[PDB]
């Protein structure tokens, strides 16, 4: 089975620091592009960071550019996400989305119904 | 409460996992030291079926190992004669975005769907000679990626929105409802007996459903990626998936364990059709790379390729008498390969 | 309420996978085994036809 | 056996048959030409497909329109009808002409997923060969939401506070400098994704549409016909 | 027998090229299933039979240098072998100015090709490409003039018929400029609009800082221009180097092997479609 598991988060207050990080199992963590994708309440889901293969592509939303940072090791099978100088609008469930096949630049991952290889979830709360 | 419900789930996860590591005491590939490798295996396209216009998407082959209905993209649901090379029919469909197409076992019956969202019925045995539709089911709501008759009658038919469906195809309602899948279950195959069926879906899980009670047997999740494409072993005990992490994985209903991953590291493309020889030693798998392979299903080694398209093979079948394969692909042309 | 219904569907759909007659897969492999060696003389793949008995050539 | 060979010259004529009432399909399918049209409940799609068709009613999943531009079949398909996943029903359409994609270019949120579906679609391993005519819909709507100001695109778009307007047509776009280094922005953004891969085999042919456009039908004709220039223009690889 | 030793190898080096060539263009595009039915496949089946019937004529100044078969008239063998190889080439040269044609329309006409170019075309054109072929050279059997140096190798035929200027004018104006001018402005067209798309990518690849075809139409032409130039010099007064004529006869016949080895030796497609039918005459 595939598992995607992230821990951190909690409650800090604006202009804080946090680093969630994504326990994911099931597959060769290399293969595949990774991303974070938030929930805020009261809204659907919406992509906010992605890394390549490798780590050398990254991306980030129109809003976190700046701030966060997304990190993979392969070796480890972890995918962090450095969250610095929070904001109220940061408010949202975080998941770490995967992207549904290797070796590939295209990813599906925004869905609003049930995606299958999105994590479980995290509050995170600012 | 969800995290207590989800430790719950993990804890009852583990213990099928202890159970799975309990009759894994040997894996398959030890104990087969004694088994003759097949060697080498060649298939010559003995047939180049060319009548289509847009790009093969599905086919299923006859129980008379002659006559196979293949469907392409540009709205022709075409019944072939295998051995002749004779178009015996060419349906134009409503719409010409189908996905799957089926070969009713008593062979009166053909079916198609897909991006219409309906299954149409068509029936080759009419009195006029003038093949029609006979009825179109309506109940899905996604689109439609394999059907298969159980009989003249009843009719499973996987979809995009995630259900499978068995329906009564005079009455047009569903019998039953399989709602258990999480995400666009792609390919279905039936038993032998016609009692129970599985299906793989997009949420990397292939799926046992018991025909009659209309509920999930079990539940197999090996792969990493989406599922493309599933076959039950000849005898109904075990099945293959073809997934989109491009490995094909062979598991069994007794040990609800995966057995075997038919995997290489030159091949990064997804498998996007699987077949089951009839004695089951061969299993044939479309790809990607243009070109279908045939492994043995014993030692998990490449028999044999099948290189013969210009584009990806969309579609793959054997006969039930075991003398061809045909495939098709998206370079608009079946081969049938002995 | 829906979450009550929804928790009792999951955990009673892992149930009915949780007690199922496993068998031991050294068992499953024999019976694979079994099953090609008693079709190993009539698969006309695993062995190629001869030319006049196919219909093909 | 001779029953038998009158099976078989049935079959023939039946096959005979079959294969003219093909060639008389074949033409008619190649005379005709297929066009995705992709986008969201926010992009106004719905509005250009009627653009192009006023100028029966069926629930049949997808909508499947035609229209007609200088005796050329233009064959539009509008997949509506399915769940909010898109990974595998897009394979189907590995060979259309041009994947239509139309963007609210107003909501500013919403485009950072418009570019994501559009970095999807140009990178599919089936969609890398098809070129794509981008709709950037509601510039009336974006001139409203730039001139109003309360609306932060800077700070729904970081990169263009250093962005400056590379080339403008006079009289439609250029009563404003402002909204025009808006829409141009909106345009570039899309373009960094089209220019970022595909050697040669696939183009975006951007339009800035506004929520009535009647033109729209034409800048699909020449655009089509700028792609089918281009992939004969690319067997013979002068490049 | 020295000079008839080096021109008869000649001869040989030429024509079996020439049949191997064209017997592998005209399997391949006989047995290839995607590669059956096009627009240009019929005009480039008709470039493979032609040269192919050009192997089959130049068999025969082999056998009369080597074995020396003659029939009655003894001297009837250039009057068909110059006739007929000719009108070979004329359908060779024309159904290049017709693929020149259709890839033009190709581009020029690009959503409504197969509205202008269908398979009934193709088939009236290739009747009427044949049939223009040899309606041309018939006046050589007039007695107007000869229709070309084709069969000067043999040694009665070249001092004993004589070229006449009205006829090569004849058929320069009527065959031979018309080819060259529907090709050379199709090829133009073709070209002015791959650089007007080049110039349109390369300035969206400025914006965001950080030729089979050709080359079997082009060396048929260049190696089959020295022929025109010294036949019609040749032809309108007076003064004619043997030896001049034969390399500029046999060199415009050389391309006929040369467009098979450039099509299957520089094209990419086509080498995967000729290995695989390789592979399927071997195994």
């Amino acid at each position: 089975q595939v598992q995607l598991q992230e821990s951190g988060g909690g409650l800090v207050q604006p202009g804080g620091s946090l680093r969630l990080s994504c326990a994911a199992s099931g597959f060769t963590f290399s293969n595949y592009k990774m991303n974070w994708v938030r929930q805020a309440p009261g809204k659907g889901l919406e992509w906010v960071s992605d890394i390549s293969q490798s780590g050398a592509s990254i991306s980030y939303t129109g809003s976190v550019k700046g701030r966060f940072t997304i990190s993979r090791d392969n070796a480890k099978n972890t995918l962090y996400l450095q969250m610095n100088s929070l904001k109220p609008e940061d408010t949202a469930v975080y998941y770490c989305a995967r992207c549904p096949a290797p070796f590939t630049r295209d990813c599906f991952d925004v869905t609003s119904t049930t995606y299958a290889y999105r994590g479980q979830g995290t509050q995170v709360t600012v | 409460e969800l995290d207590q419900l989800r430790q719950e789930a993990e804890q009852l996860k583990n213990q099928i996992r202890d159970a799975r590591k309990a009759c894994a005491d040997a894996t398959l590939s030890q104990i087969t030291n004694n088994i003759d490798p097949v060697g080498r295996i060649q298939m010559r396209t003995r047939r180049t079926l060319r009548g289509h216009l847009a790009k093969i998407y599905a086919m299923h082959w006859g129980t008379d190992s002659r006559l196979l209905v293949s469907a392409s993209q540009d709205g022709k649901l075409i019944i072939w004669d295998s051995y002749t090379t004779n178009k015996v029919h060419a349906i134009p469909l409503r719409s010409s975005w189908v996905m799957t197409c089926a070969y009713a076992p008593s062979g009166n019956y053909v079916a198609c769907g897909g991006l219409d969202n309906i299954c149409s019925i068509y029936n080759l045995k009419t009195r006029e000679g003038n093949v029609r539709v006979s009825r179109e089911l309506a109940g899905h709501t996604g689109y439609l990626s394999c059907c298969r008759f159980l009989d003249d009658n009843q009719i499973v038919t996987s979809s995009g929105d995630t259900t499978c469906a068995l329906w009564d195809i005079e009455t047009g309602q569903q019998t039953t409802t399989f709602t258990g899948h999480t995400g666009d279950v792609m390919s279905l195959s039936l038993a032998p007996d016609t009692r129970l069926f599985v299906s793989g879906a997009c949420d990397a899980s292939a799926k046992l459903w018991d025909v009659r009670e209309g509920m999930c047997r079990q539940t197999f999740t090996g792969h990493e990626s989406d599922i493309n494409a599933i076959c039950f072993f000849p005898n109904g005990n075990a099945f293959a998936t073809g997934s989109d992490d491009a490995t094909c994985r062979l598991f069994d209903l007794r040990a609800d364990q995966e057995l075997m991953t038919y995997s290489h590291d030159n091949i990064i493309c997804g498998i996007t059709s699987v077949s089951f020889s009839k004695s089951g030693r061969l299993l044939l798998a479309g790809y990607d790379d243009f070109n279908c392979n045939v492994w043995d299903a014993l030692k998990a080694d490449r028999a044999g390729v099948l290189a013969g398209h210009d584009n990806r093979v969309s579609c793959l079948g054997v006969t039930d008498d075991g003398m061809a394969v045909a495939t098709g692909s998206w370079d608009s042309f079946l081969k049938i390969w002995n | 309420t829906a979450s009550i219904a929804q928790a009792r569907k999951l955990v009673e759909q892992l149930k009915m996978e949780a007690n199922i007659d496993r068998i031991k897969v050294s068992k499953a492999a024999a019976d694979l085994m079994a099953y090609c060696e008693a079709h190993a003389k009539e698969d006309p793949l695993l062995t190629p036809v001869p030319a006049s008995e196919n219909p093909f050539r | 056996t001779e029953d038998q060979r009158n099976e078989e010259k049935a079959q023939r004529e039946a096959n005979k048959k079959i294969e003219k009432q093909l060639q008389k399909d074949k033409q008619v399918y190649r005379a005709t030409h297929r066009l995705l049209l992709l986008g969201a409940d926010n992009s106004g799609k719905s509005t250009i497909v009627k653009q192009m068709r006023i100028l029966s009613g069926g629930t049949s999943g997808i909508f499947e329109t035609k229209f007609q531009v200088d005796k050329v079949n233009f064959h539009m398909f509008d997949v509506g009808g399915q769940r909010d996943e898109r990974r595998k029903w897009i394979q189907c359409f590995n060979d259309v002409t041009a994947i239509i994609f139309v963007v609210d270019s107003s909501d500013y949120n919403r485009l950072q997923e418009a570019l994501n579906l559009f970095k999807s679609i140009w990178n599919n391993r089936w969609l890398r060969t098809i070129s794509v005519i981008l709709f950037l819909n509601k510039q009336d709507l974006l001139a409203e939401k730039v001139l109003a100001g309360k609306s932060k695109i800077e700070d729904y778009f970081p990169e263009f506070a250093r962005y400056t307007t590379p080339e403008d047509a006079t009289p439609e776009p250029g009563e404003d400098p402002r909204v025009t280094r808006a829409k141009y922005f909106i345009r570039d953004e899309f373009l960094r994704i089209s220019t970022a891969s595909g050697d040669g085999r696939h183009y975006c042919y951007p339009h800035f549409t506004c929520a009535v456009d009647t033109e729209n039908a034409r800048r699909i004709f020449n655009d089509c016909r700028d792609i089918i220039q281009r992939m004969h223009l690319r067997q013979y690889e002068l490049l | 027998v020295n000079f008839c030793l080096l021109e008869v190898l000649i001869i040989v080096f030429l024509t079996v090229l020439i049949i191997s060539g064209n017997i592998i263009v005209i399997f391949v595009f006989h047995c290839a299933p995607l590669l059956n039915h096009h627009t240009t496949s019929y005009f480039i089946q008709t470039m493979a039979y032609a040269d192919l019937f050009v192997g089959v004529s130049c068999v025969v100044p082999s056998l009369s240098l080597l074995h020396h078969p003659l029939p009655v008239e003894e001297s009837l063998t250039c009057q068909i072998f110059g006739f007929v190889v000719s009108v070979l080439k004329s359908v060779s040269m024309w159904s290049l100015a017709c693929i020149s044609i259709d890839r033009y329309i190709a581009i020029t006409k690009p959503l409504t090709y197969n509205t202008l170019v269908t398979p009934w075309r193709l088939r009236l054109c290739i009747f009427l490409i044949w049939l223009y072929s040899t309606l041309v050279f018939l006046p050589s059997f007039f007695h107007w003039g000869k229709p070309g140096y084709h069969g000067d190798v043999f040694q009665w035929c070249a001092e004993s018929w004589h070229t006449d200027s009205y006829f090569t004018l004849f058929i320069v104006m009527m065959l031979y400029a018309p080819a060259a001018l529907i090709v050379c402005f199709t090829y133009f067209n073709i070209f002015r609009i791959c650089q007007q798309h080049t110039k349109d990518i390369s300035e969206r690849q400025a914006r965001f800082s950080s030729m089979v075809l050709f080359r079997i139409t082009s060396v048929f032409y260049i190696l089959w221009l020295p022929y025109i130039i010294y036949f019609l010099l040749e032809s309108s007064t007076g003064h004619s180097n043997r030896f001049a004529s034969f390399l500029t006869t046999w060199l415009a016949i050389s391309n006929s092997f040369c467009n098979p080895v450039i099509y299957a030796l520089s094209d990419s497609t086509f080498q995967r479609g000729l290995k695989r039918l390789s592979g399927a005459m071997c195994t």
